[PDB]
């Protein structure tokens, strides 16, 4: 299809995630064919925690570059789960070291908090964690 | 007020008070373990006092406790607070001396003295051997001046039996467990008070409680006025109290009434 | 910036600490949204709640699991009676703030503590933990405790006594006598406060009875020979045919041949298809392991997680034994004098998933039959070789072969992907010498943990200028949390006999490197232990070197100390959490003036310690 085969995954052609932010949707869910059919092969042990291990390589690579963010709304029109999951997570992980400026710096973040407001919805902060 | 800076508290059920008076390196809580040999015929009264580890270190006014006297105002002024005409003392080391002078300065307000490890003076003199070799207090001093000099500049100060202990280092180790000016403050005004031309104005009976090894007993036996037994404990040691307190219990019930 | 799919991102945090800066130290498309379900269920908080609580739009509608315990003052008894409006005012917000609190943890000193707690959650509570280092009240009924919950807490599926100190005595009470609730548990620690020697069999075999459906069950049990009501090979076999739907069964002898027979385990493991996890971890031993540990495999196929106390002969050489056992994802062999470079060799044959391999206190073991291992089996990687492994002292760091990959490491006393570092020193040893010259090098350490036993009183007087280096741990950068245990080392502590010395020596010669390592961030600190007093307390150089930890945001000391001492930490600039944790029975005051502590004065420093502007 365009913006066909291996193409089940999604709640089984459409102009909303247009060839570039498709493109991209079919690299990681043709990469999920060696994860199911892998299972499959080969000989009858294991040789299987690298599916449950070595198969998050590549999950851990393929988000160079966001936006991405709206790719997770290409992965929100497309009602597939492992791919949201995956991509959700990595923006979590932008979100930890940053200070409340470093955030909504990475993150294009119009601060509004009163500092009447703040430092009392800080104070909220100061009633958990210790 | 007082009665709430300085941690009073009083605990038994009984008529006869007894208060029990700390010393200094130490806090209330020295009394712990002693506490319920007495606790259930006797009202027994602590606190805390002003210079220990677990009173705020802002009722330590600089320009206030200079010398023993003002302690000495702080223990009258519980005592009176809580409204006690009559109470044996126990008391333990700078205790023991704060007690002897507010048993001159009240003599009304005591049933008996127990004073445990006490010396009029701690700075040994030509004549004679009552404390510690100025040589060593010295030292000790030398020790806390490092302390107080690194807690400003906000450096760890590291001083403890980095010493020399003749007799000395045992008394010392509980002085350093305050708030190192504090410590230096009231290890001086350990030191230089000395009380021994007050003794045989002492009218109150006494027992001292001594810890173990002409001496120092032969010497307050015969100038102390009141009616002065001095027992000697079996173990050495600063806190008799902690150490071996099944026995210091035996001691104090048989000093008493 | 879409909406409102964001509360899937913010769910995957998962770091406390970021969570507060976006959102509630940040802007509005968060700090509603993040506090409202995206909190990933879980907060621990720190203040009196029957004090100031003061707040309105604090509220955490899909909050899961809460934590009363770490409440402060720390110790002390939550809302119980010794007026009841006082209690139920706090309880209603508590409530109001969390609802559908499905996981809850507390410190319940007296059962009324939980009487007033539950009864808002009463439809919604699942699992509960109960924390308790203190005495017991010595007069309750004696089901007592227990009792509120399994009469109450119809929903009551798992219920975690680890920490909660008791008498073995309640929980037999009050679990054989609630039939409808005691019949519905899945989850189950009875490990209280590892004060008890262990559960009688008198005392377990009906526990297990009126349990029909569990499916994990942790405890201590006495299993020493020479009484009438040890844990044998009956006992064994009555808890499983009790409950066989365990799919986790951990067992541990307490301490300071027997009565469990191949013969009899053999029966037991046949009575447990289910089980996937197992530990017997015992000082008295079994004897013959090999045709038990057969039949392990043949009757528990999922069996993958194991660990074993003193078992014999668990393997013997070629050709297969303990190996029989297929899908084993964790080994650790406890105490063995028969478990030989031969029997590691073969095992070889169980790296379905070692992940995990452990020898504790196993003497015969070569520093090489483990290099054997670490070869064989290449997806290996946490180790534990232990406190008497004879052979191997830290030429068994010198072992290679998996020094690119071991996630963590054990051990008493480049590396690429060490993560998580254990030591266990002894005595007054050293720390540099016999880590950092034994091999040295490892550029993602976070965690480190040091124990160190015990009895300083026979030691010599560390060399003046000596040291443990904890100053040696300098190189690595990432070293982020720390774990400085000096409990078990025995000591004289504020009045010392003569010739000996007290533990202000001791705390210096440990804590004197802190300064040094300025990647530090989170440091737990367990103060060593005199003789006889049970407090364990800080002295002078411990609090300025502690002090001098420049970028600490937490610091937690097992232990105590008086307020003079507790304003030493305000100096550190950015540390906000700051706790005295007495979690070791049995723990003693406010009620009595029993150490240095006041909780006025604690209470006082807690002001000032979030009256500081802090990042």
């Amino acid at each position: 299809l365009k913006s066909e085969a291996v193409a089940l995954e999604s709640q089984a052609p459409l102009p909303n995630v247009t060839s570039k932010i498709l493109a991209k949707v079919i690299e990681y869910c043709k990469r999920h064919v060696e994860a199911a059919a892998s299972k499959a092969e080969a000989v009858e042990g294991a040789a299987t925690s690298d599916d449950d291990l070595k198969a998050w390589d590549a999950d851990f690579m393929k988000i160079d570059q966001a936006t991405l963010f709206e790719l997770i709304l290409a992965a929100n029109y497309l009602n597939i789960k492992n791919l949201l999951d995956l991509t959700c997570q990595t923006v979590a992980d932008m979100i930890k070291g940053k200070t409340p400026e470093e955030i909504r710096t990475t993150f294009n973040i119009k601060n509004d908090f009163t500092p009447e407001e703040e430092e009392e919805v800080r104070r909220e902060n100061q009633w958990a964690f210790e | 007020n007082i009665l709430e800076a300085l941690n009073v508290r009083v605990v038994g059920t009984g008529d006869r008070i007894l208060f029990l008076a700390h010393g200094f390196g130490t806090d209330q809580s020295a009394w712990h373990l002693i506490l319920p040999y007495f606790t259930q015929n006797y009202r027994v009264v602590l606190y805390d006092l002003v210079c220990a580890g677990s009173v705020n270190p802002d009722y330590f006014d600089f320009n206030r406790y200079t010398t023993l006297d003002p302690y000495v105002d702080d223990l009258l002024n519980i005592v009176d607070s809580l409204g006690i005409q009559n109470c044996a003392y126990v008391g333990h080391s700078v205790s023991a001396m704060i007690g002897i002078i507010a048993s001159i300065r009240r003599p009304e307000l005591f049933s008996k003295l127990i004073l445990i490890g006490f010396s009029p003076r701690f700075l040994n003199d030509e004549d004679y051997h009552g404390g510690f070799e100025e040589g060593e207090i010295e030292k000790v001093f030398s020790a806390m001046e490092a302390n107080y000099e690194a807690w400003v500049h906000g450096f760890a100060p590291l001083a403890v039996g980095a010493d020399v202990p003749a007799a000395v280092r045992e008394f010392s180790r509980t002085l350093f467990n305050m708030r190192p000016d504090i410590s230096l403050f009231v290890s001086r005004t350990v030191f230089n008070s000395d009380l021994r031309g007050v003794l045989g104005l002492v009218r109150v009976p006494t027992c001292v409680i001594q810890t173990a090894k002409a001496s120092v007993a032969e010497y307050l036996r015969s100038h102390l006025g009141g009616d002065t037994t001095v027992e000697t404990l079996k173990t050495e040691g600063h806190l008799p109290q902690l150490s071996a307190p099944a026995q210091l219990a035996q001691f104090l019930r048989r000093a008493l009434p | 910036l879409p909406e409102p799919l964001l509360l899937h991102i913010l769910s995957f945090l998962t770091d406390v600490r970021s969570r507060h800066r976006a959102a509630l130290a940040c802007g509005r498309m968060r700090a509603a949204e993040r506090a409202t379900r995206s909190e990933l269920s879980l907060r621990g908080d720190p203040r009196s709640p029957g004090f100031l609580f003061l707040s309105h739009a604090f509220r955490f509608p899909a909050l899961e699991h809460l934590d009363l315990s770490l409440v402060s003052p720390w110790g002390h008894p939550l809302l119980s009676s010794v007026i009841s409006e006082q209690n139920a005012f706090i309880a209603a917000r508590l409530a109001g703030c969390f609802p559908a609190v499905t996981s809850l943890a507390v410190y319940c000193r007296d059962p009324t503590t939980l009487a007033n707690l539950t009864p808002h959650w009463q439809a919604s509570l699942r699992r509960v933990k109960l924390v308790r280092w203190h005495q017991r009240p010595p007069t309750l009924p004696d089901g007592a405790d227990l009792e509120p919950l399994l009469e109450t807490c119809a929903a009551l599926r798992e219920l975690d006594l680890s920490e909660f100190y008791c008498w073995t005595e309640d929980v037999v009470r009050a679990l054989t006598t609630h039939p409808s609730a005691t019949a519905a548990l899945t989850h189950l620690d009875l490990g209280l406060a590892a004060a008890t020697d262990g559960f009688k069999s008198s005392e377990l075999g009906p526990i297990a009875a009126s349990c029909p459906n569990l499916r994990k069950l942790v405890a201590p049990c006495l299993f020493n020979p020479r009484f009438s009501d040890c844990v044998g090979d009956d006992a064994l076999l009555s808890l499983a045919t009790s409950c066989p739907r365990l799919t986790v069964l951990r067992l541990s002898e307490p301490f300071e041949e027997a009565a469990i027979t191949v013969a009899g385990l053999v029966a037991f493991f046949a009575a447990l298809p289910a089980l996937e996890d197992f530990t017997m971890d015992l000082q008295h031993n079994v004897l013959e392991a090999a045709p038990a540990m057969e039949a392990l495999a043949r009757r528990c196929p999922r069996i993958k997680f194991l660990t074993l106390g003193s078992f014999q002969g668990l393997c013997k050489a070629s050709w297969l034994h303990l190996d029989g056992v297929a899908v084993c994802g964790g080994l650790e062999s406890l105490y063995m004098k028969n478990c030989q470079d031969l029997t590691d060799a073969s095992l070889a044959a169980i790296g379905r998933g070692c992940r995990r391999l452990a020898k504790f206190g196993i003497h015969g073991c070569d520093l090489v039959t483990s290099a054997g291992i670490r070869r064989l089996a290449f997806t290996l990687r946490p180790t534990l070789k232990e406190v008497t492994v004879l052979h191997c002292r830290l030429l068994h760091t010198a072992e290679c072969l998996t020094a690119l990959s071991p996630i963590r490491d054990r051990i008493e006393s480049s590396w690429e992907m060490l993560r998580s570092l254990s030591l266990w020193f002894s005595a007054g040893q050293l720390l540099s010498p016999l880590i950092s010259a034994g091999l040295d090098s490892c550029p993602v350490l976070e965690e480190i943990s040091i124990k160190v036993e015990g009895d300083c009183r026979t030691c010599p007087r560390p060399a003046p200028r000596t040291i443990f280096g904890l100053s040696d741990l300098a190189g690595f950068p990432v070293l982020a949390k720390m774990k400085l245990d000096l409990s078990e080392a025995v000591g004289y502590a504020l009045t010392a006999p003569t010739g000996q010395m007290d533990l202000s020596l001791w705390e210096r010669f440990y804590l004197h490197g802190i300064e040094s390592l300025q990647t530090l961030y989170e440091l737990d600190y367990w103060p060593p232990q005199d003789k006889d007093v049970h407090h364990r307390s800080l002295t002078l150089p411990a609090v300025g070197l502690i002090q001098r930890c420049v970028g600490l945001r937490k610091l937690f000391i097992h232990g105590t100390t008086h307020e003079h001492f507790m304003t030493f930490f305000l100096s550190i600039p950015n540390l906000r959490d700051m706790q005295l944790r007495e979690d070791y029975y049995p723990a003693p005051e406010n009620d009595l003036m029993f150490t240095e502590m006041r909780a006025e004065s604690w209470l006082r420093f807690e002001v000032q310690l979030n009256s500081r502007q802090i990042d």
